[PDB]
């Protein structure tokens, strides 16, 4: 009862058969989630659309992922991944930002319990690749405690609304290193031209930052 | 001969700085405003202690007390009386020197009246004209209605005294009559309802103490400091009181009895305090709990 089910795709698949010619079947993709981090998806196939609905939703609850959420409202860090030809770039966002994402990602995020996130889907917009690509990326996000344990350092959050106050979000459970993390004068991290073009204001699009209903 | 201290004396500022307190969680409370995604740093125990030290320094700047000024004297100076212009205009002209690099209290702002008199703008006209041509963020040309008595009681009921003082600081000059009237009405609402904790770890606590000490009404704040186990602050309050009222019954009693520490509060409670009974009782209770902890 704690889980809600959402449909992501309903397709009519047509199979050519040796004796009966073209037959019509239904392939359905549905996602399930309880709104508290536990969510999954499953494909359903049947001749009837309502039998497919039963199969997918019942199967989905046996293949649940657990998704880590920062402060139970957003992701822990920016996630950029490709699944086959579908690229998904997700950005950690503060409270009140809402879900400004592909409509399917919005639906999936409500099942997981993510309230604030930006996502951009490029390349092939294949619902299945998008769904399993999204769950693969959300299931491999490192939390702040995992980062602290891995590096044996404090994770300190600086918020502009709180000024210079250092907020320790995670501390290592084991011993605490004494040697500061090396300060590379210039990081060799790969950047997204879309993010840089935006930060500089060179990104002008009539479709970006449009007024939309609360999501 | 012997001058009584000012609000900005290093001795008084030090006493009021400690009585105020520094709380980094309150001083840097999260603001309700347009938000950005936060940044994260990996820090050692030393890098964290340094970042916390820097935050304390940034807080001591944010807690810098505004100077307490006396009410400004009305401006009534006539520069010229050109009677030949009498009755030639129906509306008066306000002339403001907008030369950029001049302090606002040195800018000549004059008014040509329909009578022909060229006079210096009044304090109210000056602050209004400076806002017109040198608009300051948070200040309005017309006085906001929040400062009416009916609307301040609403803000006091919500325990928003610090917002009232932030609003008053932004709208009125520190020596204005509106600035002083609002601060005094706010300090009195705190004294009547015992809301002294609303101003701790803010830049407005010292001005509030300065008001109570000069008006000889520290009994309420002194009780609040004892009930919170802040005897170091409560003892400094009685010392600041003696420093600013040297020829007083309590200051002499402390000299005759060479009182120190908690003894000052007992001397003050008997001689000058109005609620002397409630202080001794409140002080007695504190000494008991301290003995229970010792034993």
């Amino acid at each position: 009862e704690d889980f809600d089910t959402r449909i992501l795709e309903v397709r009519n698949v047509f199979t050519m058969t040796a004796k009966e010619g073209r037959k019509k079947s239904i392939r359905v993709l549905v996602a399930v989630g309880n709104g508290k981090g536990a969510a999954g998806f499953s494909i359903g196939k049947a001749t009837d659309r309502m039998d497919a609905f039963r199969k997918a939703k019942n199967r989905a609850v046996h293949h649940l992922h657990y998704i880590e959420r920062y402060e139970d409202h957003t992701i822990f860090h920016d996630i950029s991944l490709r699944f086959k030809r579908t690229h998904i770039k997700m950005k950690k966002q503060p409270k009140g930002y809402g879900l400004r994402c592909h409509r399917a990602i919005i639906t999936i995020c409500r099942l997981i319990g993510i309230k604030d996130m930006y996502a951009k889907v490029s390349g092939s917009i294949n619902m299945l690749s998008l769904t399993q690509g999204l769950f693969r990326g959300l299931s491999r996000q490192e939390t702040h405690q995992q980062l602290a344990d891995k590096k044996g350092l404090h994770v300190v959050e600086i918020r502009e609304e709180c000024g210079p106050l250092p907020i320790v979000v995670a501390s290592p459970r084991g011993p605490l290193r004494k040697d500061p993390e090396p300060e590379d004068e210039v990081p060799d991290v790969k950047l997204d031209w879309e993010d840089v073009k935006t930060a500089q204001g060179m990104k002008r699009s009539v479709w970006s930052n449009l007024k939309r209903a609360a999501t | 001969e012997t001058k009584k201290p000012t609000f900005m004396d290093e001795e008084v500022q030090s006493i009021l700085t400690k009585m105020t307190g520094l709380n980094l969680q309150k001083t840097f409370k999260p603001a309700i405003q347009e938000l950005k995604p936060p940044t994260y740093k990996l820090m050692t125990q030393a890098q964290l202690e340094e970042a916390t030290r820097q935050a304390v320094e940034a807080a001591k700047v944010r807690l810098k007390m505004p100077p307490v000024l006396e009410e400004r004297v009305p401006i009534n100076d006539v520069l010229a009386e050109d009677k030949i212009l009498e009755g030639t205009e129906t509306t008066k002209y306000v002339f403001t020197d907008i030369s950029y690099s001049i302090p606002h209290r040195e800018r000549f702002i004059v008014v040509r009246e329909p009578s022909g008199t060229l006079r210096k703008a009044s304090w109210e006209e000056r602050d209004r004209m400076i806002q017109v041509y040198f608009p300051k963020e948070g200040r309005k040309i017309l006085t906001p209605i929040i400062f009416k008595e009916e609307n301040l009681r609403t803000m006091y009921s919500q325990d928003r005294h610090v917002d009232v003082l932030n609003l008053c600081f932004a709208q009125f000059e520190p020596d204005s009559t509106e600035y002083i009237k609002v601060h005094h009405k706010t300090y009195e609402d705190i004294d009547k309802r015992g809301k002294y904790d609303l101003l701790r770890s803010t830049r407005y606590f010292g001005g509030m103490v300065w008001y109570f000490v000069n008006n000889k009404k520290i009994d309420g704040l002194l009780i609040d400091q004892i009930q919170r186990d802040l005897i170091d602050d409560a003892t400094n309050l009685v010392q600041l009181y003696h420093v600013l009222h040297p020829d007083g019954q309590s200051a002499q009693g402390a000299k005759d009895q060479a009182a120190e520490g908690i003894n000052l509060i007992k001397v003050f409670a008997k001689t000058e305090a109005q609620k002397g009974a409630y202080i001794e009782l409140t002080l007695q209770t504190y000494q008991e709990a301290l003995s229970r902890h010792s034993a």
